[PDB]
């Protein structure tokens, strides 16, 4: 399949080169997979989700996304126009309040929730979790992320936006998950992107168009935007049978575009997520 | 935490 005039990040993840505008992907499109978006919620009523999104948990007075961040991330995973995996099932877990804040005990509860809740869902092709959030290092947050991964979920986490070593942030610093840095449309490391040995992969993260609350769209930037490209890519590859939740981060790194990015500090991987789709 |  070919989507013309796609957002640049979608075009990038199906290309060996920067500077193109068509997203190429197998029509299976993540059908039969599931992605949990652990964030501020998802506006499931957005036409872009086509009935494939739903809220499954909140820790606040409402499950509504009053912020937008979670809706945007979900759109990059799986919206019809803006998403990588256009037929995946999207499940929202609101661990962050409408101000974007979440206590670590709530984030941990939400990760343990997903590890259990997947057993209540139909995801024959596999399960992914996208965590575009974090804070300072916490062993308990990292352990929660490690348990979620161990339970059979492909966990993708944002590296953070401090232009610093991700080793000092959580869940970014948990080794066993897939820690995602951000790039821009000219194949530069995004200026804000964290880096370091704990990064597994980069994805598009600067000036990413996606869904927003109120049935709208907008372009924003962050490692938060890179993470759902990788989460969506994992769901897509799982549907194709190319990998599994335990192996997807390795598979994505194995099959990535190598050496394309600039301003990658010495000791950080130079790997950009790539679907290797050949019509 | 905060959103990224
Ligand atoms: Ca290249
Ligand atoms: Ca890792």
């Amino acid at each position: 399949a070919a989507q013309t005039n796609a957002p640049w990040g979608l075009a990038r993840i199906s290309s060996t080169s920067p500077g193109t505008s068509t997203y190429y992907y197998d029509e299976s499109a993540g059908q039969g997979s599931c992605v949990y978006v652990i964030d501020t919620g998802i506006e499931a009523s957005h036409p872009e989700f086509e009935g494939r999104a739903q809220m499954v948990k909140t820790y606040y007075y409402s499950s509504r996304d009053g912020n937008g961040h979670g809706t945007h991330c979900a759109g990059t995973v799986g919206s019809r126009t803006y998403g990588v995996a256009k037929k995946t099932q999207l499940f929202g877990v609101k661990v962050l309040d409408d101000n974007g804040s979440g206590q670590y005990s709530t984030i941990i509860a939400g990760m343990d929730f997903v590890a259990s809740d997947k057993n209540n869902r139909n995801c024959p092709k596999g399960v992914v979790a996208s965590l575009s959030l974090g804070g300072g290092y916490s062993s308990s947050v990292n352990s929660a992320a490690a348990r979620l991964q161990s339970s059979g979920v492909m966990v993708a986490v944002a590296a953070g936006n401090n232009n610093a070593d991700a080793r000092n942030y959580s869940p970014a610093s948990e080794p066993s998950v897939c820690t995602v840095g951000a790039s821009d449309r000219y194949d530069r490391r995004s200026s804000f992107s964290n880096y370091g040995s704990v990064l597994d992969i980069f994805g598009p993260g600067t000036d990413i168009l996606s869904t927003w609350i109120g049935g709208s769209t907008r372009s924003i930037s962050g490692t938060s935007m890179a993470t759902p490209h990788v989460a969506g890519l994992a769901a897509y590859l799982m549907t194709l049978g190319k990998t599994t939740a335990a192996s997807a981060c390795r598979y994505i790194a194995d099959t990535a575009n190598k050496g394309d990015l600039s301003n990658i500090p010495f000791g950080t991987v130079n790997l950009l997520a790539y679907n290797n789709y050949q019509a | 935490a905060a959103p990224f």
